[PDB]
């Protein structure tokens, strides 16, 4: 019967993962990672990416 | 011959890549050095810095 408790804790989990699960968005971007990003672009559009 | 003001040949090379999934095969003319194990190191793994 001490679901009330478990909801709390499952809310706050799901809510963490998905947090650390939005880095993977592109966003617009060519890439989702920004060393690839400096490497393969010059800066005066690496700054907008 | 006499056609002295129309264009000129214009031969054009266009490249593919950018895949990285795979294992390289054309890599760039960069030395290598000896690896550092169990130190916070910058480690440049074919391109994954």
């Amino acid at each position: 019967a001490l679901g009330k408790l478990q909801d709390v804790v499952n809310h706050n989990a799901q809510a963490l993962n998905t947090l650390v699960k939005q880095l993977s968005s592109k966003f617009g971007a060519i890439s989702s990672v920004l060393n690839d990003i400096f490497s393969r672009l010059d800066p005066p559009e690496a700054e907008v990416q | 011959p006499t056609y002295g003001v129309g264009h000129q040949p214009y031969r054009v090379v266009v490249l593919s890549f950018e895949l990285l999934h795979a294992p390289a095969t054309v890599c760039g003319p960069k030395k290598s050095t000896n690896l550092v194990k169990n130190k916070c190191v910058n480690f440049n793994f074919n391109g994954l810095k």
